[PDB]
């Protein structure tokens, strides 16, 4: 039951290995996954942050969502053209869909995708691997004018189209610290506006109430013996590793794997045809290739 | 080319955990204990040092299994089957 | 019989299949650090390796200059031997001296 | 390369271009050779019908015009063939 | 992966945050273990007591010159290890 | 005696002279796609060799 | 006190100024290491040498 119903979902936050600092950092924007698989040199992302939809879930096209670094965590929204990617050097855009992006990139060592200027400014860089792809026997820095048109695959350019599913869960807690506030010798969980937040204490017993306002802990004198987090978070979350899983870790729901790999034609280039000499029972071929050509020879017998 | 699923990671504030057998493919599980995760926000359990963590991980076909895989096949005896055109005097017939 | 880092080091009945196993060369690591990762070490994925140092196909190295082809496999235009072959050939395509 | 006008704030499923009938092609032979956009130029607002071979509008001609021209691929099977569509917007 | 917040123009060695308290280090063995700020991540407008592990403000603060996040990162001998608080800025 | 490929491929008795001989292994195709641009392999030039 | 990326000069240059000008040196300089491991990046886990 795969759906594309995006208000259900909500984005997250990651631990990126690489920020904009070169450090690692919690991000909005953290690369989960990259595939390499078309034979035109596209990439396709996945990125925690959602793209292709506004704040409140709708199919928006130039705007794309993401989560806040406050303490009274909610869902961002922002323009699509200040979202870059790079290997090497920039990275077209070939599309966009809610947690995936398909680009088209030069080689490099590594994947960056990050958001410039205006607010949440940030970058994340994971070591990926890409190089150049071909798809015959003759290596072409570019697709040749003329050539033999052979089938190939490479990934589709629409976003309905899909390639597979990713599993869709319940989000866990998360424990803001800004929620507990320290006194005189004791504690007090402080919701933010009036939203209501589950405790957890370990004051002398396991002991979990909800709050809707700021509220004395009776037995318990540090902070750190107790977490507070927001309540009733009914928002769909990708399995990934930086988040701790719910109780119920049940698959809520499926999401759409978009810009599937597809057949289609393409050209290979046509090499100088050879010089044939003849010579008793020999035959010399005579050569001429720019870039590296596949010659393969075989008996008959 | 397998995809390595690493699930939402299962964390138990002081109590003890483990996990099961599963049916997945190539599921390894271990436990730790005695961490203090964190995420954004600050500390993630109420409990000082007790505090444990179960780490799943295993293993499926990537999306891209559908165009980029490789079949194993087990191949008996090969019969040989030839396509004959036979001209008889002057008549001509094609068969198998 | 899974090897790790090897071809067919994941395996199933058919892609859509639930039944999938494997025995790649996976582990998991005490967390360093005090964030939330899952930090694991794995082999390398055999297929890719496979891929990596396949040689080549039997399109090209093939005895008697015979051409593979798939669905079905075969292959043809193989020039080896010698075929006995016994014709009835009908009464009404022989003529009279 | 088999360019053709479209003007500005077209409405939805109006006549385009004919990519058939410019390069020679019986809708019968196209439906066996499989005539299908190719996934790597596609333009939202348009679309072909599959059996006539026949460019429409699917989405209203709007100013962004994504960067200049739209671009759209199309290619065969029996031979493997690829073909080059740009459409000129009329503004 | 440490979490902290400051408000806006905030004054000088006003307390921020106690960072031996949140990771649990132990308060009379910070000069043992030799506590101090990692030079990678070196902050104008903060700094850190070596002998209590209580982060405080030292310049004042202003978004137009920071704009966003501040960083810093602490190291610890024996055993070797490495930790990163993050600070927000209220506006 | 022109060879492809080599050195004196092209030859004239000076570099002005409308009396120039070659012999570069020039091979026109035919156009596969439907534009009008003229597919041609040729042999590398024998004096960069 | 910059972070470069590795190449075989060092450019310092005034990008809109009324000067407008650039300064290039030949020097080599390349990826460093810290451990038996080549990486691009530092990883999250690891070992924390000195
Ligand atoms: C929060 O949860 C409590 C649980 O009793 C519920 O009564 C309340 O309506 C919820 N929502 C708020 C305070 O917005
Ligand atoms: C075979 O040849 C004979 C004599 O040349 C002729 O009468 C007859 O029609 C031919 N048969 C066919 C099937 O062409
Ligand atoms: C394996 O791949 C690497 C890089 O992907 C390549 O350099 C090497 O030649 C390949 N083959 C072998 C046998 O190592």
């Amino acid at each position: 039951s795969i759906t594309d119903d995006f208000t259900l979902t909500s984005p997250y936050l990651g631990f990126c290995p690489y920020c904009r600092h070169s450090t690692p950092c919690f991000s909005p924007i953290k690369i989960e996954n990259v595939w390499d698989e078309s034979d035109d040199g596209s990439i396709r992302i996945q990125v925690s942050a959602q793209f292709g939809y506004n704040q409140a879930g709708t199919a928006d096209v130039t705007k794309f969502r993401y989560m806040s670094f406050d303490h009274d965590h909610d869902i961002k929204e922002d323009s699509m053209e200040k979202i870059a990617i790079s290997t090497s050097g920039p990275c077209r855009r070939l599309g966009h869909k809610g947690y995936f992006l398909l680009a088209q990139c030069p080689p490099g060592d590594s994947v960056t995708v990050s958001i410039t200027s205006g607010t949440a400014e940030n970058s994340c860089t994971v070591e990926r691997k890409i190089r150049r792809k071909f798809v015959g026997r003759e290596e072409y820095l570019l697709p040749p004018i003329h050539g033999k048109q052979v089938k190939c695959h490479v990934y589709d350019h629409l976003k309905e189209t899909s390639a597979g599913y990713i599993t869709m869960h319940r989000p866990g807690p998360h424990a803001y610290k800004s929620y507990l506030e320290e006194a005189s010798g004791e504690v007090y969980i402080k919701p933010p506006s009036g939203k209501n937040v589950t405790y957890e204490c370990k004051c002398g017993d396991y002991s979990t109430g909800i709050v809707s306002t700021r509220t004395k802990i009776n037995g318990c004198t540090k902070a750190k013996q107790c977490i507070a987090y927001k309540s009733d978070q009914t928002k769909w979350v990708f399995n990934s590793p930086d988040l701790i899983r719910h109780t119920d870790h049940s698959v809520q729901g499926k999401l759409h794997i978009p810009f599937r790999l597809t057949p289609t034609v393409c050209p290979v280039p046509l090499a100088h045809t050879p010089t044939v000499m003849k010579w008793f029972k020999g035959i010399t071929l005579h050569l001429t290739a720019t870039r590296p050509t596949l010659l393969t020879t075989r008996k008959l017998g | 080319k397998f995809h390595t699923v690493i699930p939402s990671p299962q964390v138990k504030c002081c109590g003890s955990l483990e996990c099961k057998a599963s049916s997945r493919a190539d599921y390894t599980c271990r436990v730790f204990g005695g961490v203090y995760p964190f995420m954004w926000g600050g500390a993630q359990c109420f409990c000082d040092s007790e505090n444990t963590q179960l780490s799943e991980a295993y293993v499926e076909f990537a999306p891209d299994c559908t165009i980029d895989h490789a079949v194993a096949l087990k191949v008996h005896t090969a019969a040989l089957k030839v396509g004959l055109r036979i001209v008889y005097g002057n008549t001509t017939a094609h068969l198998d | 019989a899974m090897k790790p880092g090897a071809f067919g080091d994941i395996q199933a009945s058919s892609l859509d299949a639930t039944d999938i196993v494997a025995r790649t060369d996976i582990r998991l690591l005490k967390p360093s650090v005090k964030n939330i990762h899952v930090p694991y070490t794995q082999a390398v994925s055999g297929y890719e390796m496979w891929k990596n140092n396949s040689g080549r196909p039997l399109q090209e190295t093939a005895p008697f200059g015979c051409k593979i082809e798939v669905e079905p496999l075969r292959a043809s235009n193989c020039a080896y031997g010698h075929i006995p072959i016994s014709i009835d050939i009908p009464d009404a395509a022989f003529v009279r001296s | 390369q088999l360019h053709y006008t479209v003007q500005e704030e077209q409405e939805h499923g109006t006549f385009v271009g004919n990519i058939a009938e410019d390069l020679g092609l019986d809708i019968t032979k196209l439906s066996a050779r499989r005539f299908q956009t190719a996934p790597n130029s596609r333009s939202p607002y348009l679309e072909l019908n599959l059996e006539t071979g026949v460019l429409y509008v699917n989405e209203k001609i709007d100013r962004e015009q994504i960067c200049c021209l739209l671009h759209l691929e199309v290619f065969l099977e029996n031979p493997l063939e690829l073909f080059r569509v740009e459409i000129e917007v009329l503004d």
